[PDB]
């Protein structure tokens, strides 16, 4: 019997390399088919009508907002945008399975989580416009959302940096006996970063109540997954770190909900990490700087979409119809446009705010720089867009 | 001077440099995130079709891997041209750059090297890039013996400097001012040519004050020279530094001995910025010639903001106002 | 002044600081490579037994993870004291430090922060550390708004500064001069006390020249002051900078206005070293008082060598010779 | 049938997390038992007598050198040392399976590879002493060996940095149609680094002829593997990247040889990476700064050692005996002591060499610093240990 401390294993007396199973990988958990039909009744979460309508209205309201803000970017009204087309089911299915106070780390494609948590349209807008209502004080590029009240840690552009951070927050939660989970979203491209290997391993060895949620939508900007990895996606990586792992149909809000709900229950009870890889397709361009037709969509959009699938389910229950659909489409457009118009008309924050929060206090030498700008604007102010900024 | 030219913007001049490199050096390969389809700033358009998928290819999304991989290629003597998609995202690779690439030749007694590595990356402000698509990281690298750091101001400059970096026998970081990628075109030779590293360029002679900058900021100080001439009757000597390290101390000191005044400007934050190294060196070498304190007009000591960018940057008015005070000292 | 003291060397003073922290702050945890058994330099001896395995624990061997993990703990408001085993190995974490920790408060409009993070790491030459157990990385970090960088010169200084870092509401990097860990002991208060950050200390008053250094180099310039007094009849004002950023500009400028001469010294390489920022700032603020050029006596612009260390370091003879020339300028 | 680009898999209609198999992990390939007996004749490589005696004499000569240089460090004759006790079989078993011109990247525990490649005792010594014979010019700490002639890339102290480098060198070899492999050694602690995740993934996606060789000896300094990871060691990570993987008994030179020989054959023919995790035990302290009794050995040293095991095999073949053992022990001690004495008496390199090779050429400002040192030594030279250094 082998005695090595590094592994628990038997001897083998024949040379055999271990081959990865990539052709038939980890299977994809589904609850409803593309026609919104429940496949296996024992798996049906039987969520109540009001909750399921919330999933649906959250997704569609996000989609409405996406359409408008994408257009706003094209007109140069806002500088940048990233859509959620196809990520709506992963967002709202997982958010609905969390406790309200569970802490969320993400990046660019998680706005539906905030939407489900009732983040005001006014605040999504304020961040994209960098106006005086933005609690982020207009400092970050658009869609870099954050909300302390809704436990949604401010997004940052460097990919994967949130992954080991989320693990640290989860360790702290364990110690605090918070009975809280942390969830951490990231794309399949971001999973190639060194920080993903850091977070996965620390979460296992330090026994942290965290859900890793990877959105695998087949592309990282122009890069297909064939160039991103050669294993069986991200889910197959989890077991190598000792992490319980699952793969789900990301266009199925119920499969997403079931897997997240169970991951959350076990992560908190057992103080162990869970990895969920949600299979989707990025229907939109990567962002507003991207024309995705350069490197590759109608299949996914008309044949397999989270919103359409849930809409079919709703119809089967008698919980929605064409009239309700029309009325909601109108009401949601009105609500988004009201927030949009208000956001565009607000001033930007005082230019003084470029100097605060660098440190908690402002160092004397920094204050000196702030004073130098004030003097500068006194003399040369005509040359600056001051009429747009708060004073 | 250099044969047939054609109008090129800065991204096109980069493509031209890269094309010329792959044509004449069969070992050369280009890799990084999204380079295969032509890159997010178009710098590699056409090259994969022209040279083959084994020579222009995408990597996984991992900066520390891109640089470590590049170093490995270079260790075998093959030319490795790595791309880092934005300079802001070079930091995951900082260990590979500083502890490995820069020290590779020294620590081995020249038994091994990675001289045939070049890392190219978009750099500098772009109007709305905010914290992570605006940065100017050159001062971070300036404190690392063993690497070269090079920043062009125009398409003609970019192609000649990039060719020099690719051919230089030391690991080079070449920072491409992204706001210039699609700015005005200028005439650029179609065939390969070189501009020397560690050589500043006096682009306008002057007698009252020396102005030093690099990248897009060169165009700012050129405009400041014009403003000073018109409004103050002050003659400014305008210098593009071009290579951050090893830098051209002699060209700068010669100018300051003549003028007796120096203003250095860069987008990067003031504290620990590269203006500090130039100012302290000029002070040591030109002490007796200094009519006024050396002025540094830099970004403020904050992260680079989204909505406040117009107020953050060391623009021509900030530079002009500094110059006015220095002339009056 | 501070209650009962006992003789402590620098590693013991660090243990004392950490002990005092865990005792008074139930949120505080200490983690990194090999900290559980007491650390490779003994700084955490006894703490796991005293405070529990959930509070003093080993991580996997991954610097980028250690720092990202620390930031996460700090995001919840819990005090996170991360160790990086040698300062030379801080570079894998450079992205987490510069792009994340430093920018966390600003970029969120103060909705989130990691103020309760402190990163402590052994620093500076050790006689035979060569390229990777000798480095002084402070200038790399000095160009990053949003972090504080702090370096003590003695056990009493180390405990008071480290307590201040741990309690400061900003992410701090505390560099511990490892050659001092088991050097001479001095009296150190057993109970907690603080020394303010961003405050230099004039440790010896003088009238002819200002000498500035930090870490072990403080002891070098103190000896240089003695040599200057004895051999030249020159009165040196000796200043320990202590905090690299934000630095105490006022204390330094006040001294140079008085003396009219400044020599700055550090083990780190000259080019892009922190002496450049001090020299350029003093030049701007004290220009009219400068009797001679500000001198920088630094490590050479090479990687840190093994067998050549005695020839590399800016020792008392190199500093003295520079001072002699400056006094004679 | 699922359509997602990111993975190849079937649907599943029931929620099932994938559980890591850590209790019975990947089995440990063995060829000979602890008494040097061949277990499975079909696996016996039947290496010729001269080659097997080379494996044995390489291991023992390394061990002799280790004992002497470890003592030298304790006396302060050299500044630092790291022993190979227990890594001798992994070293020489794998080196013997490589082609002479296959490029090796490593770190601290690979000296046996150089020993097998006939690296002179004089040069091991010259590097540890930093003397004038050192081609590394005395610049690195002891045991940071390198040899361009023997295709052994200079070691550096930062852990794991060689892993993505080795992959790059392998990519270049593929392009060159070198018909060469690259091998890359690293410890189980170093495998936690972000650079390990970088190298493994790039090697798979870029299809590189590389062998990753992980020495799992149960500890990284004071840290047991229970704190290093929670998966089934390092071998279980390989398949998640699409890498063919195997685990071997690192105290069995033949198991090491067989697995390396097959990995090399397939890596070169197929341009694909192979991962070999060799299970060992670090018998010695981590280095000369370490007293390992602070955190944990006699079992491994007397019950399961690579040298003892091979010695037993040799006896069974009639290829060694007590007289030969005695004579070799004497001859090897004499050879190491001759090199040791010569190394200690050589001068160190000219102090001027602190300035060269920073760049290929020496920048004018660097030459200026070199001149400043020359002037300095002219005046203050009495204060420097100049009598020890070449002039
Ligand atoms: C460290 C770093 N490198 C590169 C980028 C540029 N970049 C922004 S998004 C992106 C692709 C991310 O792909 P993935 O993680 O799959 O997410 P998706 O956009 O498909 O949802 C890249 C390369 C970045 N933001 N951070
Ligand atoms: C980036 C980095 N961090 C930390 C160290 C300090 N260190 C030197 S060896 C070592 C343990 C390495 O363990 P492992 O990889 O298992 O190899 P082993 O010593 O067991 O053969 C550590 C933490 C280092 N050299 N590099
Ligand atoms: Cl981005
Ligand atoms: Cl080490
Ligand atoms: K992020
Ligand atoms: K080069
Ligand atoms: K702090
Ligand atoms: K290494
Ligand atoms: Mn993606
Ligand atoms: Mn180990």
């Amino acid at each position: 019997k082998p005695q090595f401390p590094g592994a628990s294993a038997e001897f083998i007396d024949k040379l055999e390399f271990i081959q990865p199973n990539v052709i038939s990988g980890i299977p994809i958990y589904r609850v409803m088919d593309r026609q919104g039909q429940i496949i296996n009744p024992s798996e049906d979460p039987h969520l109540p009508k009001e909750k399921v309508l919330k999933l649906y209205k959250s997704m569609t309201l996000l989609n409405t907002m996406d359409r408008i803000l994408y257009e706003s970017q094209r007109q140069g009204r806002i500088s940048f945008y990233m859509t959620n087309y196809g990520e709506e089911g992963t967002h709202v299915g997982s958010a609905a399975a969390l406790d309200n106070t569970d802490l969320v780390f993400g990046q660019y494609r998680e706005a539906g989580v905030l939407m489900y948590r009732d983040y005001p349209l006014e605040l999504f807008m304020a961040q994209c416009y960098g106006n005086i209502s933005d609690l982020g004080k207009g400092r970050q590029m658009p869609v870099h959302y954050g909300c302390k009240e809704r436990h949604f840690v401010t997004i940052s552009s460097p990919l994967a940096t949130q992954i080991p951070q989320a693990v640290g927050a989860a360790y702290a939660a364990k110690r605090a006996n918070a009975n809280r989970v942390v969830i951490c979203y990231f794309g399949e491209g971001a999973a190639s970063e060194g920080d993903a290997h850091a977070g996965f391993n620390f979460a296992a060895t330090l026994e942290c109540p965290i859900i890793f949620f990877c959105r695998n939508n087949g592309y990282a900007i122009s890069t297909p997954t064939s160039e991103q990895y050669r294993g069986d996606g991200i889910a197959a990586r989890g077991p190598g770190y000792g992490i319980m792992s699952i793969r789900v149909d990301g266009n199925d809000v119920f499969a997403v909900y079931n897997a997240t709900k169970e991951a959350r229950r076990r992560a908190v009870a057992e103080n162990q990490p869970f990895l969920i890889e949600a299979m989707t397709y990025r229907i939109g361009h990567h962002d507003t700087s991207d024309d995705s037709s350069a490197y590759r969509v109608n299949y996914w959009d008309k044949q397999d979409h989270p919103i359409s699938r849930l809409r079919h389910y709703l119809l089967s229950q008698g919980w929605w119809d064409e009239e309700q659909e029309k009325a909601w489409r109108k009401q949601s457009r009105r609500k988004v446009m009201e927030a949009f118009e208000q956001a565009e008309r607000k001033p930007k924050p005082n230019p003084n705010l470029l100097f605060s929060d660098v440190y908690q206090e402002m160092p004397a030498q920094l204050r000196k720089q702030q004073e130098s700008l004030a003097r500068h604007l006194q003399t040369y102010g005509e040359h600056y867009p001051l009429d747009h900024f708060d004073k | 001077e250099y044969g047939q030219t054609q109008k090129m913007n800065l991204f096109q001049s980069v493509t031209s440099a890269l094309d010329n490199s792959l044509a004449k050096d069969p070992t050369a390969v280009i890799f990084g995130e999204d380079v295969a389809f032509g890159g997010v700033f178009r710098c590699t358009v056409g090259l994969r079709d022209k040279y083959g998928k084994d020579r222009v290819f995408n990597t996984p999304l991992c900066e520390q891997g891109i640089v470590g991989f590049g170093i490995g290629i270079a260790v075998t003597g093959a030319t490795a041209i790595a791309e880092i998609q934005f300079a802001d995202y070079i930091f995951p690779a900082f260990d590979q750059i500083v502890n490995e690439a820069a020290k590779y030749r020294y620590r081995s007694g020249d038994l091994f090297n990675c001289g045939s590595l070049t890392i190219r990356s978009p750099w500098g402000c772009v109007g709305h890039g905010a914290l992570y698509h605006s940065q100017s990281p050159e001062a971070f690298f300036a404190h690392c013996p063993g690497i070269k750091v090079v920043i062009p101001r125009s398409p003609f400059q970019a192609k000649g400097l990039l060719l020099s970096c690719i051919e230089d026998k030391n690991p080079c970081i070449f920072f491409e001012p992204k706001i210039l990628y699609r700015a005005a075109a200028e005439e650029v030779p179609i065939e390969p040519y070189n501009i020397p590293l560690s050589q500043a360029e006096v682009i306008q002679e002057g007698s009252d004050v020396t102005l030093v900058a690099w990248g897009t900021q060169v165009h700012v100080i050129r405009e400041v020279a014009s403003m000073a001439k018109e409004k103050l009757g002050v003659s400014c000597e305008v210098i593009d530094l071009r290579t951050i390290i090893p830098w051209d101390v002699d060209t700068i000191c010669k100018s300051v001995i003549k003028t007796g005044r120096l203003l250095i400007s860069h987008e990067a934050p003031l504290t620990g910025g590269f203006a500090s190294e130039i100012s302290s060196t000029v002070q040591e070498e030109c002490f007796l010639n200094l009519e006024a304190p050396i002025s540094r007009v830099c970004g403020y000591d904050t992260p680079f903001p989204h909505i406040f960018e117009p107020f953050y940057i060391p623009d021509k008015w900030k530079c002009y106002d500094a110059l006015r005070k220095m002339i009056n000292y």
